[PDB]
């Protein structure tokens, strides 16, 4: 129930980008992976304690049950898992938008290098409804050099120097600019501090000019975590926003991404399954990450844990990215989003279609200009969706007794109250003849008169590709006219096309009258 | 979906049958027929104020209804005595608050005859 | 920013090349959808060439709304046009 | 699948695609490319808007605001993999008719 | 006996082209309306009338044509202090399972409101009288104080969606021929 | 479920019970007086 | 078009016309999404390679007008059925 | 497994037109469609030494790998029954093999293992 | 509550003020000047919805009166007169010291004793400012026609003449670099064209012009030399009644600052000379250095020969002025003995913490710029070993005095064994009291080859400390609003009345548990109130 739904179709008006908090991290996600090994040892077909290919974060085979939503293959959209680190470390993709937002702050009390009349000056150029992104990024060039023009801070006079890369993926800051003014009160208490141990192991001395401060991610974050909420707006950065804290921009949490992406294929030359790399690396990120939490508590080496959470640091700077690696090489997410054909090109811009076939052409004067003549043995497999009307009803009721065997007859059917289709070689046909609700869609063969496009597959111009008329003929192969063959610049040497067919009423139309 | 006014208006209940018995009128023989969902819903609403009304004009309905609207400002109970135990003032008396100690003169036996002749 | 009428009507008069793709496109999957048709249909089949002949007398019952670059309306009945 | 012993589905790709706008076709290029392809139903929250599963929302745990459309799989695996990284796709919605 | 002044976009398919505009967008509302309750308004049973309509605008991947359209229709809504005769079917131990037969069933309503020895006889009576006995299928009166209306959906029977509050407070609640 | 705490846990003195007392109708007066 | 010389390279698309996802489309993918999800950026679909990805209906060609039904209807049939309102 | 309409039991791929559809025969509903192809650390230290030591002989006395993989689980069992601890790992394998040996009934002697 | 713990800066703090005792309608508008910084009205409205242009103003009348914004004019040449609005961060901590000033005026106000106006002075403060602004003929024209309104009026000038009563302004009411600008021009249009020489000296000619008119504007407010009407009828002495007054923070905070000193006294000292100590302190209340340091907040502090005079001439005023540099000799006549005065005063100057430890001969007072910094090295080191291990107050101090410790010294130095200090040191990463610094000894920086050292960096552990009690004051007020959400129905029921018998439990439960929250916060408030001496 007695209970009323009502809800609109809706529009995209734009997608927006942003970088989730870690928060968010586990707000979304529902299982947690601390244990490491994906096969348990109790020899079962689907071993997977906590730490794997957990049955209610997705499925990844055909014989098995998302636990969570529900389905085998086809109802799991896939559920996201969630990691947490011993001790965040830097994210590689903002690498480059870290160190930028990092050179306009101050070192010591995490102030914007900037004085107060003179940065009320810059957001008068944001305020401005006329702002392109060719603008917002130019005007975001000076307020970085200003900063960098600017030697000492204002809440505490600390000076600062510069910071760069050390060419593994870490930075250092260069805090030492004296001209000839050595008279400082940090120098002075630099070389009153490094005196001390000057005494003990004195032959790091050819070392004491190489040595330098250090910005490791743990120092960052708390650096990143004094900075205000009122300044965002001059670096890039914007308020109101939960995410809007520069902190969530190093990673301190991991998401799990659903099995869905990582599918567990299974090659046959084994009973054993491949498993892909972007497992065993998600593997040995809670592996490691596993031993640091576990190293300080029971108490190891400074020098020993160090390298393992800079190995760490290198992981997950490779689960992402594998250009980092340094040197078969692993895949990863940018090395399959980007590249000849991996995606955006043979996954979004050009995609594999159904309904096709792909024979040899052959010349033919007999046909007219605008038909293909169809080879017999295709058109009783290429077929096309058919609505009953009342105005069809008697040719329909004579082509469903046809079936598909004859040429003129169906393939499946799908009834208004059937679900997903039924098939015609299967079961009586002319007792399911007799029926045939108005309101149902028929799966009849193709014919002539029907609507038919053709392509080249070198596409020079726009008439590489028309649609033309049909004729079913009995032989194997395409037969065109003569007429037709300069604009696919064909020559029957040996070659071959393929030839598609829509499937809809409005693309039924829509083909004849813009590229008949 | 957008609720521009939740009570915009108000309808007296002779028009819940007067309009509904024109659409149970062009409604396919409706009753009688014995020898969707809706129309039995909507026969509901027929058949059980009717028998409370039973168990006519408009004129003579609004002509009693505007001599009982005698309030200076608080009238809105003028609309639900219409069907509610018809012929009694002790129910009159649980109805409206504060006609105890205000309604003390021939009034309420003029309004008594007014209620009384309706049924 | 709202319904513009016939004075200020400053465009073609003309049924385009894009027009007369979409109206067939529009009206051919109604006619599979038990639309009731206008002409003296022969027997026919193949929605698309019973909704073409139906051009022919102009006896489509649809208007088209043409959006001026400025959020402007600007309406045009279907046998206004000519082809 | 690609191959004509993988059962053949052949790939209508990029110096193709350009044609059918050159031609000015809007229907047979999302049919051709969705339809015929790799439709796929999604149903995505309206506010925080991002997908949920078969009828939650997983993010704002009410499942009211609740929009039944439909994308590309190949769309709807695009952003599931750049949310992998702090990538969040805050997604937008408008109705299509009240110009 | 109240309206509603409300406004929703209407579908239609292409095969009632043959009726009118304004019969079939009465019947597309009606089953889109029929005996359905509203979020926080009430439950409106029948289209009153049509205030305007508005030009039918299409989909360019469904091809019928939808339609916005203001209206109101005839919703009860009684009052805060309402008198109704109605009548019950069921009696429980814990209040009293008074519902208007005919038209709905989700009511319970308490008494809360009156004397200090109510409670539940098994013996087909609500209590023993210190007074004639009320049983099913009788004219009943019984008032209204509140109504509560959630909209919740706690996915992982007691309708919550329309619920009244009612009592029994004053002499003669309980039978309508303990007057007149 | 998270350890550690910080060592202000202890009962009220009557030294700062009064003092508490001073909070409760200070919000007294402004929410219940013009806004 | 927009005030100066400037290639169809990285560089030339670069400051020509900056969309986000059909940038994405281009050569280098990844340095044109961070620094976009840095500063979180807004852009609305429009673009002829952008409603594909999605799936909705392109604004170039046959898809920038929309279609309306006539609904050949007057105010001569739509009087309200009001009546005896308070009386 | 189980049909929506007559619960059938048996399902048949139809592979005549390359759809390779699921549908029964009794009534000929479809079943699915668009076909989605698939495209201890000690003990673990003792056997691969002990996988390392069967391999050994194996390649010297020709013996064909269906039997040294046979007889890894003739060992694996007898691993657990605390057969191993005290005797000498050269001589428990070499028994281990012959147990295969004379399973799969074939040529090789067991003095061939004892005069190596 | 992991999603309170992550996004909360101090705006989680300063939101939750007004959304504790006002309407709801301010707490969105005062989380956007903070997040913004500064904006007017004519861009206030874009960035909210749902607050109309006049219920902007409507709502922006409400913290107004009570001083919780900061106005600014500037007008354009080509524009109309623009009024860009700032935050007040000060009167807003009005709000938060709420109670303690109650506790202030008693515990120095004690001349009086068993007064009738014990339940009154308490309420002047809840009416001075619970108001907003005040003036004189605000309480004489209340229900009280006289009452002895002459002895109450008399009352307030005992109450106002001991500081913290200074009549408001628009200097109040402003921020502190708005105004130096203009009059920083306003000098430096009094120095015009015709004097070449040393142009960059004529560009300090206004600055120098402006540090003495800094100082002479600031105190043009707590000049009290106009805030008085000397009557000759009826009275003696009178506050001038035409006088809008408020609170002043300045003497409280000063104030607040002297409790806090005595507290270290207490703990290095028994309890005579700590009552000894307290006499004297209470003296040199009224005239005390400035704890926010107006001269320091918003300037040429970048430079450090500007920066060194910002306490050159700050300890010389604090050496050199007249109201603190007490005898030693009065001091007996205040406590309820002259060689006890100099002889209990002796053990301050013998130890190491400098408190009446410099001087001149016969006179004595305590430093304050060379003492505070003590004051806050001292008690964070005591809540490391309060709340965690004391090795770790032992490895604290040991990093403190030996500058650049190696892995090895700190076993040369300090004395535990070598698991110990893994399972202790490791926590002081977490929380920033150490740092590290590596020395590259291999090329490109490598982890596994290299030795690290440590440093303790007096400046980054301390901001550390302060958002982490920033969070958990507010992190406490967000289990005091939440709580008055539910059990809201009887509430509601306590406030109509002015009776069920079981109903009554579920309001003591829920009020007794708040009243630990109240005096945990003012134990909470005490510790985080020692590093804003900045
Ligand atoms: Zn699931
Ligand atoms: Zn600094
Ligand atoms: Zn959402
Ligand atoms: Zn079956």
């Amino acid at each position: 129930k007695e209970v009323v739904v009502s809800e609109t179709p809706k529009r995209i008006k734009g997608l927006e980008f942003s970088a989730l908090s870690a928060a968010d991290i586990v707000a979304q996600s529902e299982v947690e992976v601390s244990t490491r090994d994906l096969f348990d040892l109790e020899k079962d077909r689907a071993p997977k304690a906590n730490g794997a290919l957990d049955p209610k974060m997705g499925v990844s085979s055909s014989s098995l049950e998302c636990a969570t939503c529900h389905g085998n293959l086809a109802s799991c959209h896939g559920h996201f898992g969630h990691l947490k680190l011993a001790l965040p470390v830097f994210h590689i993709g903002y690498f480059k938008a870290t160190i930028q937002i990092l050179q306009g702050i101050c070192k010591n009390c995490s102030a914007i290098l900037l004085s107060e009349t003179d940065k009320r000056q810059f957001l008068h150029e944001l305020r401005r409804p006329g702002v392109d992104n060719l603008r917002r990024m130019g005007i975001l060039k000076k307020i970085l050099d200003q900063c960098k023009k600017q030697r000492r801070c204002l809440h505490c006079g600390a000076l600062n120097g510069v910071v760069k890369k050390a060419a593994a993926l870490k930075i250092i800051h260069d805090t030492f600019r004296w001209v000839g003014k050595k008279s400082a009160p940090e120098k002075d208490i630099w070389v009153g501090e490094w005196k001390e141990v000057l005494a003990h192991n004195p032959e790091l001395e050819r070392y004491v000019k190489r040595c330098m401060d250090d910005l490791n991610p743990l120092k960052t974050l708390n650096l990143f975590k004094q900075i205000k909420s009122a300044d965002c707006e001059l670096l890039g950065i914007d308020a109101t926003v939960p995410s809007g804290r520069p902190e969530t921009y190093i990673w301190r949490y991991l998401p799990a991404p659903p099995v869905c992406i990582r599918p567990s294929v299974m090659m046959q030359d084994s009973p054993a399954s491949n498993e892909d790399d972007l497992t065993v690396k998600l593997t040995e990120i809670v592996w490691t990450s596993s031993l640091i939490k576990a190293g300080l508590d029971k108490g190891i080496s400074i020098n020993n844990m160090m390298e393992h959470w800079d190995y760490l640091q290198l992981t997950v700077a490779m689960y992402i990215n594998s250009d980092s690696v340094n040197p078969k090489p692993i895949r990863g997410f940018c090395q399959r989003l980007k590249g000849k054909q991996g995606r955006f090109r043979g996954n979004l811009s050009g995609k594999r279609v159904d309904f096709s076939g792909r024979t040899v052409i052959s010349p033919d004067p007999n046909l007219s200009i605008d038909e293909v003549a169809v080879p017999d043995r295709v058109a009783k497999v290429l077929t096309y969706p058919e609505k009953v009307t009342r105005y069809n009803r008697h040719k329909l009721q004579e082509l469903i007794v046809n079936g598909p065997n004859v040429h003129p007859g169906a393939n499946y059917l799908l009834k208004r109250n059937e679900d997903a289709r039924r098939n015609l070689r299967y079961g009586d046909r002319m007792k399911l003849a007799k029926n045939l609700q108005i309101g149902d869609v028929v799966e009849r063969h193709l014919e002539d008169g029907d609507v038919v496009l053709f392509n080249r597959q070198p596409s020079l111009h726009r008439l590489s590709i028309l649609s033309h008329y049909a004729k079913i003929r009995p032989w194997r192969t395409f037969r065109l006219n003569e007429c037709v063959c300069t604009p696919y610049n064909a020559d029957f040497d040996g070659d071959e096309m393929n030839l598609h067919v829509p499937q809809t009423e409005e693309a039924r139309a829509e083909a004849i009258n813009l590229m008949g | 979906m957008k609720v521009l006014e939740e009570r915009n208006a108000f309808l007296s209940d002779y028009e819940v049958l007067k309009f509904l018995t024109d659409l149970e009128k062009k409604h396919l023989w409706d009753q009688k027929s014995l020898a969707p969902e809706l129309q039995g819903i909507t026969r509901n609403v027929v058949n059980y104020l009717s028998i409370n009304k039973n168990f006519m004009s408009d004129e003579s309905f609004a002509e009693l209804m505007t001599k009982l609207n005698s309030f200076k400002l608080f009238k809105a109970e003028k609309l639900q005595i219409v069907n509610q135990l018809p012929a009694n003032m002790v129910h009159l008396y649980s109805i409206v608050e504060e006609c105890d100690a205000r309604f003390d003169e021939k009034t309420i036996e003029e309004m008594l005859e007014i209620i009384s002749g309706y049924a | 920013e709202k319904a513009i009428p016939k004075d200020q009507r400053a465009t073609t008069p003309y049924m385009t090349k894009y027009e007369r793709a979409r109206i067939l496109g529009t009206r051919a999957l109604q006619i599979s959808m038990n639309a009731p048709v206008f002409v003296d249909l022969e027997g026919e089949t193949d929605p698309l060439r019973i909704a073409m002949k139906e051009l022919a007398e102009k006896k489509i019952p649809l208007v088209i709304r043409r959006y001026l670059p400025d959020g402007s309306f600007e309406d045009w009945s279907v046998e206004e046009l000519i082809v | 699948t690609e191959g004509r012993s993988r059962d053949g589905g052949l790939r209508l790709g990029e110096m193709e695609r350009d044609c059918v706008i050159a031609y000015g076709a809007s229907q047979l290029l999302l049919e051709r490319l969705m339809i015929s392809s790799d439709a796929f139903e999604v149903d995505v929250c309206d506010k925080c808007g991002l997908m949920g599963y078969s009828g939650w929302c997983t993010t704002c745990k009410s499942a009211e605001n609740i929009i039944k459309m439909t994308i590309p799989y190949a769309a709807k695996l695009l952003f599931q993999e750049l949310l992998s990284m702090n990538i969040a796709p805050r997604l937008r919605l408008e109705d299509i008719f009240q110009q | 006996f109240i309206l509603s002044k409300i406004a929703d976009l209407v579908r239609i398919p292409p095969d009632q082209f043959h009726r009118d505009t304004i019969s079939a967008i009465t019947h597309q509302l009606n089953n889109k309306f029929a005996n359905k309750i509203i979020p926080n308004v009430g439950l409106c049973i029948t289209i009153y009338d049509l205030l305007t309509v508005e030009e039918g605008q299409l989909k360019p991947g469904d091809g019928s044509s939808y339609i916005n359209v203001t209206f109101r229709a005839v919703v009860f809504k009684p009052f805060l202090g309402e008198i109704v005769t109605g009548w019950i079917s069921k009696c429980t131990a814990e209040g009293i399972k008074v519902s208007l037969l005919g038209i709905f069933d989700d009511i319970f309503i308490p008494q809360n409101m009156l004397f200090e020895g109510c409670y539940y006889t098994p013996e087909e009576s609500a209590w023993i009288w210190p007074k004639l006995y009320f049983d099913v299928n009788e004219k009943i009166r019984f008032r209204i104080e509140r109504e509560v209306f959630v909209d919740v959906k706690p996915k992982s029977e007691k309708p919550p969606a329309y619920a009244l509050l009612g009592s029994c407070q004053t002499d003669g609640m309980g039978l309508v021929s303990w007057w007149e | 479920f998270p350890s550690i705490p910080l060592p202000i846990n202890g009962p009220i003195t009557n030294k700062e019970r009064s003092l508490a007392v001073k909070y409760i109708n200070f919000g007294k007066t402004v929410k219940d007086g013009p806004f | 078009y927009k005030g100066e010389v400037l290639g169809i390279t990285r560089f030339g698309l670069s400051k020509m016309r900056d969309s986000v996802l059909q940038l994405a489309s281009f050569e280098k993918t990844t340095d044109h999404l961070f620094d976009a999800a840095f500063y979180m950026k807004k852009d609305a679909v429009e673009g002829v390679s952008e409603c594909i990805i999605l799936g909705q209906t392109m604004s170039i060609g046959t898809g920038s007008f929309k279609v309306v039904k006539g609904t050949n209807i007057s105010e001569k049939d739509l009087v309200p059925k009001r009546c005896l309102f308070e009386s | 497994p189980v049909c929506k309409n007559c619960h059938g039991t048996e399902f048949e791929r139809d592979l005549s037109n390359a759809n390779n559809d699921l549908v029964c025969k009794a009534c000929g509903v479809v079943s699915e469609d668009n076909p989605i192809v698939s495209e201890l650390e000690s003990r673990e230290a003792t056997l691969n030494n002990a996988r390392r030591k069967l391999r050994a002989v194996s390649y010297a006395l020709h013996i064909p790998e269906y039997i040294t993989d046979a007889a890894f689980q003739w060992y694996k069992l007898a691993l657990a029954n605390n057969f191993v601890q005290g005797r000498r790992s050269q001589n428990v394998i070499a028994s281990c093999l012959y147990v295969a040996c004379r399973k799969e009934k074939t040529h090789h002697m067991l003095i061939d293992f004892s005069s190596r | 509550s992991l999603e309170q713990r992550t996004l909360n800066p101090d705006l989680f703090l300063y939101k939750e003020l007004v959304k504790a005792h006002l309407g709801e309608r301010a707490a969105s508008v005062i989380g956007m000047l903070v997040a913004l910084g500064r904006l007017s009205v004519r861009e206030l409205v874009e960035k909210i919805d749902g607050m109309d242009v006049d219920s902007v103003k409507t709502t922006l009348v409400s913290l107004t009166q009570l001083r919780c914004v900061k106005y600014l004019q500037e007008t354009a040449i080509s524009g109309k007169k623009t009024t860009y609005y700032y935050y007040n961060e000060e009167g807003i901590h009005i709000l938060l010291y709420s109670g303690l000033i109650i506790d202030e005026i008693i515990t120095q106000m004690r001349v009086n004793d068993e007064e009738e106006h014990k339940q009154l002075v308490a309420e002047i403060v809840q009416n001075v400012i619970s108001l907003g602004s005040l003036t004189v003929e605000d309480y004489l024209s209340s229900v009280t026609s006289d009452s002895m309104k002459y002895t109450i009026s008399s009352l307030f000038v005992q109450l106002c003449e001991m500081g913290y009563l200074i009549q408001i302004s628009k200097l109040h009411y402003t921020p502190i670099e708005d105004l130096w600008q203009f009059l920083y021009e306003k000098h430096y249009k009094n120095i015009p064209r015709n004097s070449p020489l040393s142009d960059l000296k004529k560009r300090s000619q206004a600055k120098m012009n402006a540090k003495t008119d800094f100082a002479k504007i600031i105190n043009k407010p707590n000049e009290l030399s106009q805030i008085l009407t000397v009557d000759p009828k009826t009275s003696l002495r009178i506050v001038k009644p035409t006088v809008s007054l408020t609170i002043n923070l300045d003497r409280f905070m000063k104030g607040r600052r002297s409790k806090q000193l005595i507290n270290l006294a207490k703990t290095r000292v028994g309890s005579v000379t700590a009552q000894v100590y307290k006499i004297a302190l209470r003296l040199t209340e009224q005239k005390s250095p400035k704890i926010r340091d107006p001269l320091t907040q918003t300037g040429l502090l970048q430079d450090l020969e500007e920066a060194k005079s910002f306490q050159d001439e700050a300890e010389l005023v604090e050496e050199k002025t007249p109201g603190l540099t007490f005898n030693a000799i009065d001091l007996a006549r205040h406590l309820p003995s002259a060689s006890l005065i100099n002889s209990h005063l002796k053990i301050l100057a013998s130890s190491n913490f400098p408190f009446l430890n410099e001087t001149k001969p016969g006179v004595y007072y305590v430093p304050y710029s060379k003492l505070m910094p003590v004051l806050k090295s001292s008690v964070y080191e005591y809540v490391i070993a309060s709340t965690l291990g004391p090795s770790a107050m032992r490895l604290s101090r040991c990093i403190r005095d030996n500058k650049l410790v190696s892995e090895k010294i700190i076993n040369s130095t300090a004395l535990m064994k070598e698991k110990d200090i893994r399972s202790t040191l490791a926590s002081l990463i977490r929380y920033n009291s150490v740092e590290i610094q590596e020395v590259p000894r291999t090329a490109d920086r490598s982890a596994s080859r290299a030795v690290f050292l440590f440093r303790c960096k007096e400046t980054h552990s301390y901001n550390f400390m302060r958002q982490n009690l920033e969070w958990n004051m507010a992190n406490l007020l967000f289990k005091k609003e939440k709580l008055k959400q539910e059990n809201s129905t009887l509430l509601k029921k306590a406030n109509r009345d002015d009776l069920l018998p079981s109903e009554l439990n579920q309001l003591k439960m829920v009020n007794e548990r708040e009243l630990n929250v109240f005096a945990r916060l003012s134990r909470l408030l005490s510790l985080w109130e020692v590093f804003q001496m900045a």
